[PDB]
């Protein structure tokens, strides 16, 4: 066993260039290779290529052999993974994962038991805005609900009277709308006796355009 | 070991000045591989001399059949005496390595 | 390439009951040393891959006893004895014995739950919206089951198209339901011309489709 741990979420335009890092701990590194992997709704997961440490040897898939390089340091136990001309489609969740070097010592007959916990890419010629909130109300149970509209990239954090309220929170997943840019709606359950009563207000994070809204309903 | 190298002649001898060429054979069954030359130095610990593909005095030449290849030291001295070794990486499929039996170069003093 | 292949794609299962998920290979995947490097992962929601199962029949470290594989030439099958809740999630097949190596598109396995019915919300564009030129029109589907949901807009009886996104949460941990959130986009002026915004609703739960409407105005 072990532990991967890989570089945080990266954004960048068409045709730019990524790099992302992979630290292992709690095993040898030599004693195994690292692969990596990614994964995409229109892709699936699928296999990128493998770096063995010592030799600095390299096996790439065919699909990108010529714009990946895969690089390693067995000095910090830190593999690399650089994606060269990016196009929108590389969109993707980018994920390592070890595999045992089969010796005359050992024999492994497996390949991914250890996974990083995934780097996020996002290829869009869409610059950084902050969402626009909006009020999602009616006009024995009601619903309220935000709506968080136009902007990039994800993620945007959504909570309900400051994590006070929780019981009954539906955030859904963002969808890419034509603009290229984002918008999500997250919406609550209430009893209607307490709409009168009670304060609904939306907590709306969006730390890459460093925007924080208040908005209540 | 699994389709290991092979690493030829056992015990190879020549006269200080000349060349000593080994003979490392690999049959891979699917070529994201690596073949590296190696000298055992002082109680087992590998130093590297080349490696295919890509000191110069060591050189690594692939034959035209895609299993020999020629390991040779350039103008042998006195202090190249010392156990080799090839050993392959396969990276994919299946990540494993493979070393081949050592085998022993000897040079004796011109005259 | 060797492509892997996956049977069913979306597989409902009650609790407790069996599970079984096919992988076809297009080629024969036995290794030049003789093993067949088949292997299966499951990834939870929200988590990474883990290894099930290694080598087409082998169960790996920590992995229930439940889960077992089998196969021969192209044909791979991964069975679950008795589903329980921690089983959620997309299954993979994988095969690690011809370069490139490749999975499967994946199977997703959910708990398959008693019916249920979804509430139904709609919501106005909002004044602070209205006045930045777009209007949103939301629907709201909470807490239903089965996934397979009908939502169609209409304006005026207009039935539109085009003009809505749609996203679904995942399977809820603790009730096995969805909830699903429509949103019909238009322009202001689109907006001001018409009265009446209705979403009709067609589900298995519902002995009847479901509309719910309000005036522009009022
Ligand atoms: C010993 O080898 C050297 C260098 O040769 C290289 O490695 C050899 C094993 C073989 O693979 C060669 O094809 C490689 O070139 C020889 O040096 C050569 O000497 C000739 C003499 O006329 C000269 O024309 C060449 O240019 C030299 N080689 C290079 C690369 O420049 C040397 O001749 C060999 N010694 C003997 C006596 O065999
Ligand atoms: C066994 O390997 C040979 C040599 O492969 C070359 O060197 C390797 C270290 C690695 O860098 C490969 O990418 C190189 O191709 C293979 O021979 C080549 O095979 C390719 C197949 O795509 C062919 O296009 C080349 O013309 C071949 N060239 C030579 C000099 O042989 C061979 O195919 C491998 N055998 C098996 C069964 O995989
Ligand atoms: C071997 O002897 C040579 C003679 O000059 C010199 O490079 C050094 O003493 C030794 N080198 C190696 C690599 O053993």
């Amino acid at each position: 066993q072990g532990q991967l741990v890989q570089s945080g979420a990266e954004v960048k335009k068409p045709g730019a260039s990524v790099k992302v890092s992979c630290k292992a701990s709690g095993y040898t590194f030599t004693d195994y290779e690292m692969h990596w992997v990614r994964q995409a709704p229109i892709h699936g997961l699928e296999w990128i290529g493998v770096i063995e440490s010592e030799t600095g040897g390299t096996a790439y898939n065919q699909k990108f052999k010529g714009r990946v390089t895969i690089t390693a340091d067995k000095s910090t136990s830190t593999a690399y993974m650089e994606l060269s001309s990016l196009r929108s489609e590389d969109t993707a969740v980018y994920y390592c994962a070890r595999e045992g070097i089969t010796t005359v010592a050992t024999t492994y007959y497996w390949y991914f038991d250890v996974w990083g916990q995934g780097t996020t890419v996002t290829v869009s010629s869409a610059s950084t805005k902050g969402p626009s909130v909006f009020p999602l109300a009616p006009c024995s149970t009601a619903a309220l609900g935000c709506l968080v509209k136009d902007y990039f990239p994800e993620p945007v954090t959504v909570s309900w009277n400051s994590g006070a309220l929780t019981s009954g929170v539906h955030t859904f997943p963002a969808v890419l709308q034509s603009s290229g840019l984002y918008s999500l709606s997250s919406v609550v359950t209430v009893p209607s006796s307490s709409l009168g009563t009670k304060t609904y207000t939306c907590n709306v994070d969006h730390k890459p355009s460093n925007t924080k809204v208040d908005k209540r309903v | 070991p699994w389709n290991p190298p092979t690493f030829s002649p056992a015990l190879l001898v020549v006269t200080e000045g000349d060349n000593a060429t080994f003979t490392c054979s690999f049959s891979n069954t699917s070529e994201s591989f690596v073949l590296n030359w190696y000298r055992m130095s002082p109680s087992n610990q590998t130093d590297k001399l080349a490696a295919f593909p890509e000191d110069c005095r060591f050189r690594v030449t692939q034959l035209p059949n895609g299993r020999d290849f020629h390991m040779s030291v350039v103008r042998a001295r006195r202090n190249d005496s010392g156990t080799y070794l090839c050993g392959a990486i396969s990276l994919a499929p299946k990540a494993q390595i493979k070393e081949s039996l050592r085998a022993e170069l000897r040079v004796t003093e011109r005259r | 390439d060797v492509v892997m292949t996956q049977s069913p794609l979306s597989l409902p299962v009650t609790l407790g009951q069996p599970a079984s998920i096919s992988c076809r290979s297009s080629q024969s995947i036995v290794h030049s040393n003789g093993n067949t490097y088949l292997e299966w992962y499951l990834q939870k929601p929200g988590q990474s891959p883990q290894l099930l199962i290694y080598k087409v029949s082998n169960r790996f470290s920590g992995v229930p006893d439940r889960f077992s594989g089998s196969g021969s030439g192209t044909d791979f099958t991964l069975k679950i004895s008795r589903v329980e809740a921690e089983d959620v999630g997309v299954y993979y097949c994988f095969q690690g014995s011809h370069v490139p190596l490749t999975f499967g598109q994946g199977t997703k396995l959910e708990i398959k739950r008693t019916v249920a019915a979804p509430s139904v919300f709609i919501f106005p564009p909002s004044d602070e919206q209205l006045k930045s030129g777009t209007a949103s029109v939301v629907c709201l589907l909470n807490n239903f089951y089965p996934r397979e949901a009908k939502v169609q807009w209409k304006v005026d009886n207009a039935l539109q198209s085009g003009n809505s996104q749609e996203s679904v949460t995942e399977q809820d941990s603790k009730d096995s339901t969805y909830s699903l959130s429509s949103t019909l986009t238009l322009s202001k002026a689109d907006y001001e011309k018409h009265k009446v915004y209705a979403c009709e609703v067609t589900h298995q739960g519902l002995s009847s489709p479901v509309t719910k409407s309000f005036n522009r105005g009022e």
